[PDB]
RNA sequence: AGUGGUGGCCACUAUUAUUGGGCCUAAAGCGGCCGUAGCCGGGCCCGUAAGUCCCUGGCGAAAUCCCACGGCUCAACCGUGGGGCUCGCUGGGGAUACUGCGGGCCUUGGGACCGGGAGAGGCCGGGGGUACCCCCGGGGUAGGGGUGAAAUCCUAUAAUCCCGGGGGGACCGCCAGUGGCGAAGGCGCCCGGCUGGAACGGGUCCGACGGUGAGCGCGGAAGGCCAGGGGAGCGAACCGGAUUAGAUACCCGGGUAGUCCUGGCUGUAAAGGAUGCGGGCUAGGUGUCGGGCGAGCUUCGAGCUCGCCCGGUGCCGUAGGGAAGCCGUUAAGCCCGCCGCCUGGGGAGUACGGCCGCAAGGCUGAAACUUAAAGGAAUUGGCGGGGGAGCACUACAAGGGGUGGAGCGUGCGGU
RNA sequence: GUGGGGUAACGGCCCACCAAGCCGAAGAUCGGUACGGGCCGUGAGAGCGGGAGCCCGGAGAUGGACACUGAGACACGGGUCCA
């Protein structure tokens, strides 16, 4: 019937009802909670600073054909290991054998893996202190 | 035992009587091992 | 079980405009709808209304004038000042000044404008357009 | 349907066959309608109207 | 085993409140429960059995609010009630056979225009004063028992010291129910299965006890207070064994620590129950031997 | 009568919006009162009391006449009944339903597989309770008065 | 002299809905009913003035914010002046329209009574029907049964089949419906006994006793379980015969639990109208059911025909609504009340915990991670061991010729 | 509650007795979380979110515990003890 209540004594179950439904969100538990604030491995930082273990490529999600290459980075900070997509042309050989790395989530959907390539969460900024995007234009040098 | 209606649609999926029978298959096994 | 006279009243003749008939009788009268009657009559919106003796609770029969666009009862007799009443014009009539509103201030029921000058705040009953 | 119910039954200003007795009565009865002084039976309580069995005098809103 | 009384657990803790003057609807619900059971149950004297004893109907026992009650919550009751010797209760296949004991319709008599919260106090008082298996898990805490492994040793070495034929069935169902819980009440934390010590515990917790719930344990702890007011009872009518239970020292000296507390009952209820044990712990006692005793 | 089968039939019935008694009446207010105490220590209820009225006397209402003992109050044949120490003190309408309920909890005493008149009998003593909580509210009955089935029997 | 990436917050969003969302088909009304608190409540009079409103005293610091002016080029910034908050508090005066509180009056709502009439309304006893199975006797040879085919299977110690007797359990066909009754599940042989309810007509009685319903209580299809009985047919499991590449199935022949009675438990379903309940308003048409009424017919039995009013029960349909399917007074339209539920999909109705149950299970119920859709109505083709109609020789019906048998030519598959 | 103690000061703050009270479904207790406010961000606003940066109030000197001296402390650059 009409959406109840309307009573102007009724501030204690409208108030209520609201509260209780507030519930049925997602978004205001995932905060409230801050399960992504128990969840998370980066523990809330956009930046952290690792150690590479190896290298590894995954295959595309169908329809699309290719080879993403990408590292394994163990985090300094904590201890949790991570895959790691490195973007650039032929960046994977400027990416060596345990490098200090600087690693930031990737900004897809809800943050999860960007577009095309599943899996994934972060992506390399700066190896060795020194920004990728750079050296996958050569301006620059590793140390 | 909860439901949703939307399950019974048999796009991709088995029926859902069959289904249903072979979870309850799995709980009594687990719990059995509990206890 | 009936629980509001005014409200029915008021859906009554906006439905009954709707369709548009002449002459409305609305079953349950009492002293308050007489002195809402007034007010919009006084305005022009209907044509004489007048109070009928059943023997029970009396009848009010209006003719209607065709004039009203919607006229409805708004429920949680909300109490509003005088400097704040603007809040609320934008909330149940269609443009600046369009329509009226209905108050039971301590001086009795009657028109929105009329209060306005008359500085006296109160609470929300009813309103048409 | 009217604005104002108005009440169908009516009453029936009735004179007795028998010992001539002079009543009022209702035009829907419940029970058996019994005269004062002789007893017998005016009108019998049906469905709907009662069915009266004295002579009507007059009826009366 | 013998008693698997599942899914009533905290349905016994209520009466604790009995200790104070608190009422709640579930102590008014324990009270017409015993009451109704005490009246059903007559007071006659395998054949005996349902010849002169009472069939209990589980759905025929209703409130005063046309309502039920669960089955296990009856059994809980009716399994108390025996417990401390106030009914005579036999199991047979899907049939509970109930009998009013000798301590039942005096206790009923001489009490009949008390509080129910009253009546129920010197039932267990009454039940407690004669040599019932009560009456051992009293002594039991007396020795300082606050477990059910203390209590499980002293029956094993009461039953091992020759002198138990007068209630060795009852401590053999004692033992029996400590068997097959004792997993629940210690090694598995999820309990849903009260054992005999457990109900024997509680009741106690009625008069003098508070019990604390730890993964499965019931731990039991006395107040010296409440205890010394029955304890000057029970040696002012000493019409029951001491089981070769001794008092601890610390009980002693804490017993000892305290001040008089207060009567429990008014004084003329004190004497009343003194008196009437005191002038049938014979009979009594050999209805008993009947009951839990061997011969 | 919806507060259970909620079916909105209307059996009820009109009275005409008069205000005076009517003309034609020729019985004064002095004898109305004589017939209903007649009536009533024959042991007649007041709706049935006011059923013969108007049936074989012919008096559409009492109602419509004015208190003598009293200038704003309608006499009515409950008033009556009390101006002479005929009222009941339980309301006939209430003690009505109590025998009712009486009566069927015998026929289920016979009959325990009856579930239909369980829930016959489930709503009528809701009914009861109903009324008795509103004469608690109005003061009619005993503030202390609750109705029992034992203590029903008696009654 | 900024510019990009990333993470957190608001808006976008009426995807948190007081303003302002939905719950027939897309996630979303619990199977049903009763009922406490709470919430929402009929008309009139009198009083009170707590809420409510107007005026006024004290008070909410500074800082920030709005505006004019002035100073630093101006600006920002600063001052002079006026204004604003959570201003929630408090002193006093004034009003009585609504709510609240007290007293009085009145029936429309609700409840109560009475008259005939309707209904698979429930429980209990008695009577009785048809069919079916078993047993006995008579007759009868030579089979019966079953399928696509058979087979298993019964049968000559007389089967199937016909007649005459005995026992047994289950169920009460057609009438029967778009019928009725019940709160729902559900309810049908006849008679008798007890019992509930509604509708109609009469207010004849009480005087608002009302609606909703968190918590609570109740009974509630099949199946399963506990104890005892019972077991004609049917038939989970199981055992055979068949079919098939494969048969655990569909088919056939047997067959235990079950299905029936007594006591109790289990609380379940596409319990679906996939539509929570109360009131009022909004074109109409159209039949039956119950009651009442007005006429006419009436062999005078509401027995029969037409109109009207009430209640329930379909279809069509004006406007209107909706994404549409469709609904459209028995609303999914417009207002007035209350509770439940819903917030992309999956995990998942899972884990853990709690409570209930004899057990199986029931009532509650997440998270990690993963994905770009899931989902709904509806248009056009395509297709159907779907239907209907029409055709037909790269098709068949009837008829005739002939290849594949032998070799050779012609080009091809393969060396 | 009675009658007392110590306090600068009233108060179970503390003591002896007397009695069973007090709180909770309008959410006690328990747990999670967290200095409160003026204010700040966003938004047409209803509203949502935040309280570090300046002012007021609250609290703390590694965790803990304790005195003296002083009108003012259990005292950051006074004192004593355990880790």
């Amino acid at each position: 019937g009409k959406k109840a209540p309307n009573g102007e004594f009724a501030g204690r179950k409208l108030k209520l009802k609201r509260k209780k439904f507030r519930w049925s969100d997602i978004r205001y538990k995932r905060r409230v909670l801050r399960l992504k604030e128990k969840s998370d491995p980066l523990e809330g930082a956009p930046q952290a600073r690792g150690i590479v273990l190896e290298k590894i490529a995954v295959e595309a999600k169908q329809p699309n054909s290719g080879m993403r290459k990408a590292v394994r980075v163990q985090l300094i900070k904590n201890g949790k290991v991570v895959t790691a997509f490195c973007p650039g042309d032929g960046a994977i050989k400027f990416i060596d054998e345990h490098d200090e790395v600087i690693i930031e989530g990737i900004g897809g959907p809800k943050g999860g893996s960007m577009g095309d390539i599943p899996g994934i969460r972060y992506k390399v900024v700066k190896v060795n202190r020194v920004s990728l995007k750079e050296l996958v234009k050569g301006r620059k040098e590793k140390p | 035992m909860k439901r949703r209606p939307r399950k019974w649609k048999k796009k991709g999926r088995m029926r859902w009587k069959w289904i249903k029978k072979r979870i309850r298959r799995l709980k009594r096994q687990r719990k059995k091992e509990r206890g | 079980t009936l629980l509001d006279p005014l409200a029915n009243a008021l859906s009554h003749i906006t439905n009954s405009e709707r369709v548009g008939k002449r002459e409305v009788y609305i079953k349950p009268a009492s002293k308050l709808i007489g002195e809402v009657l007034r007010v919009m009559q006084k305005y022009g919106y209907i044509g004489e209304f007048e109070f009928i003796d059943d023997g029970r609770a009396g009848v009010y029969r209006v003719q209607l004038l065709g004039r009203i666009n919607k006229a409805g009862a708004i429920k949680p007799r909300f109490p509003v000042k005088v400097s704040e009443f603007e809040k609320w014009e934008k909330r149940f009539l269609p443009a600046f000044e369009f329509g009226i509103l209905i108050v039971s201030t301590s001086q009795g029921v009657m028109s929105h404008k009329e209060a306005i000058e008359k500085g006296i705040g109160g609470r929300l009953i009813a309103y048409v357009y | 349907k009217p604005i104002i119910p108005m009440p169908r039954s009516r009453f029936l200003r009735v004179k007795c066959i028998d010992c001539g007795n002079e009543q009022i009565v209702f035009s829907h009865p419940a029970t058996k309608v019994r005269c004062l002084i002789c007893g017998a039976t005016l009108v019998e309580p049906t469905g709907g109207k009662g069915i009266v069995k004295a002579k009507i005098l007059e009826v009366l809103e | 085993k013998v008693v698997g009384i599942k899914g009533s657990v905290s349905y016994l803790q209520a009466l604790k409140y009995l200790k104070t003057k608190k009422v709640t609807k579930r102590l008014k619900e324990i009270e017409k429960l015993v009451d109704t059971l005490i009246t059903l149950a007559p007071y006659a004297p395998i054949e005996t059995i349902r010849k002169n004893y009472a069939k209990i109907s589980f759905n025929k026992i209703k409130t005063v609010s046309r309502s039920k009650i669960g089955s296990p919550r009856i059994k809980s009751i009716m399994l108390l009630l025996w417990n401390f010797g106030l009914l005579d209760v036999k199991i047979i296949e899907n049939s509970w056979y109930v009998r009013k004991t000798k301590l039942a319709s005096l206790l009923e008599e001489n009490f009949k225009d008390l509080s129910p919260s009253e009546k129920l106090k010197v039932y267990l008082l009454g039940g407690l004063l004669v040599d019932t298996p009560a009456r051992f898990v009293y002594r039991c805490t007396l020795n300082g028992v606050e477990d059910y492994k203390g209590v499980k040793k002293a029956i094993l070495g009461y039953l091992s010291d020759q002198r138990s034929n007068s209630l060795i069935i009852g401590l053999s169902n004692m033992l029996e129910s400590i068997k097959f819980i004792e997993e629940a009440q210690a090694y598995s934390g999820k309990k849903e299965y009260i054992g005999l010590v457990d109900v024997a515990f509680y009741g106690l917790s009625g008069l003098y006890l508070d019990v604390k719930r730890e993964s499965g344990k019931l731990t039991v702890k006395p107040n010296f207070r409440e205890l010394r007011a029955l304890y000057e009872i029970d040696k002012s009518v000493a019409t029951g064994s001491d089981y070769g239970l001794s008092i601890s020292k610390e009980i002693l000296e804490n017993l000892a620590n305290t001040k008089r507390r207060k009567t429990i009952f008014s004084e003329e209820v004190q004497e009343l129950l003194v008196n009437v044990i005191k002038e049938n712990a014979i009979s009594i006692s050999q209805d008993l031997q009947n009951m839990y005793g061997i011969i | 009568a919806r507060m259970h089968a909620r079916k909105r039939g209307k059996s009820g019935s009109k009275r005409p919006p008069r205000t005076a008694p009517p003309i034609w009446v020729e019985y004064t207010v002095e004898e109305i009162e004589n017939l209903v105490v007649k009536l009533r220590k024959e042991g007649y209820s007041t709706a049935m009391i006011g059923t013969i009225l108007r049936d074989q006397y012919g008096i559409p209402s009492v109602k419509l006449f004015k208190d003598p003992d009293n200038p704003n109050r309608n006499l009515t044949i409950t008033r009556i009944l009390e101006k002479h120490g005929l009222a009941p003190e339980i309301p006939e309408d209430l003690m009505f339903l109590i025998r009712r309920a009486v009566n069927l909890r015998k026929h289920l005493e016979q009959h325990p597989k009856d579930l239909h008149s369980m829930r016959g009998l489930q709503l009528i003593e809701s009914k009861i309770r109903r009324l008795v909580k509103y004469y608690k509210r109005k003061g009619k009955l005993p503030k202390n008065w609750r109705y029992d089935p034992e203590t029903a029997k008696l009654l």
